[PDB]
């Protein structure tokens, strides 16, 4: 896809993860790092002694090169052997969770699936949730996605869609207020 | 690939290294100077504490940090 990422940052893990998007996106392949990075985060957080071996500083760098091999030094994209190579030579090997997070970040960018959220006071009955369905249809009409619902606001028979990064407002709160305020300014 | 390597890390770890004691009451010295050693991994120890190093010279944990600890000597680095 142009072998740009989809945000370009100068931040230590940011810069490393956008590389390895590129060089990874460029060679053939996304889908096998990802599930190499994915991996690392789960390990990361179930395996202690992984999580206390990455943050160890004390240790020297062969050190860590014959560990990480007794890990495996199959299964994992060349990209991502070679990433670990540099980070070890770097001193950077702590960021790498941080990295692997960032970058299953842009690859969830690239998906196309979204899950959208809508916010009403009102508890949304099965047959009025069908015709919302229809609407955001409509609306996108181009693009599957997954439906999330959330009822405990202070405004009332309102609609308040979040999806992703874009919030639209149909709440009838906003519209009291609205007319509340040009009620006042009509400078009769 | 599986998810018990840590069996296998863990393994690999305790020979490679003859190092690694218990952590909880030990740490290693990633930097010293001017006035002032970085150690590691010196979990569980107190603020104002009274450590002691190798040589037998005493400092004390001024800083307790997330990945290190700030600990000033009293003597000559």
């Amino acid at each position: 896809p142009g072998d740009k990422p989809p945000a370009i940052e100068d931040s230590i893990h940011g810069k490393y993860a956008g590389v390895l998007f590129s060089s990874a996106s460029s060679n053939k392949s996304l889908n096998k790092v990802a599930e190499d990075m994915k991996y690392f985060n789960q390990l990361y957080k179930e395996s202690e002694v992984f999580k206390s071996f990455l943050n160890n500083v004390s240790l020297k760098r062969n050190q860590q090169r014959d560990i990480i091999s007794a890990l495996g030094k199959t299964n994992f994209n060349p990209a991502t052997n070679n990433l670990l190579e540099t980070l070890i030579e770097n001193k950077r090997l702590d960021s790498l969770p941080k990295i692997a997070e960032k970058y299953m970040d842009y690859y969830r960018i690239l998906n196309k699936q979204e899950s959208i959220t809508i916010i009403s006071a009102q508890e949304l009955t099965a047959a009025e949730k069908q015709k919302v369905e229809q609407g955001l249809k409509k609306g996108n009409a181009n693009v599957q996605f997954t439906v999330v619902y959330q009822v405990d606001p202070a405004i009332l028979g309102g609609l308040q869609m979040y999806s992703g990064n874009n919030f639209l407002d149909c709440s009838l709160l906003s519209r009291v207020n609205k007319l509340k305020t040009e009620i006042a300014k009509i400078s009769f | 690939l599986s998810t018990g390597e840590a069996s296998v890390v863990l393994a690999e770890k305790i020979k490679g290294i003859t190092q690694q004691n218990d952590i909880t009451e030990y740490g290693t010295v990633i930097s010293i100077g001017d006035g002032i050693a970085r150690v590691f991994g010196l979990t569980k120890v107190q603020a104002g504490e009274m450590v002691e190093f190798k040589s037998g010279i005493r400092g004390m944990a001024l800083n307790l940090e997330t990945d290190n600890v700030g600990v000033v000597v009293l003597g000559n680095d």
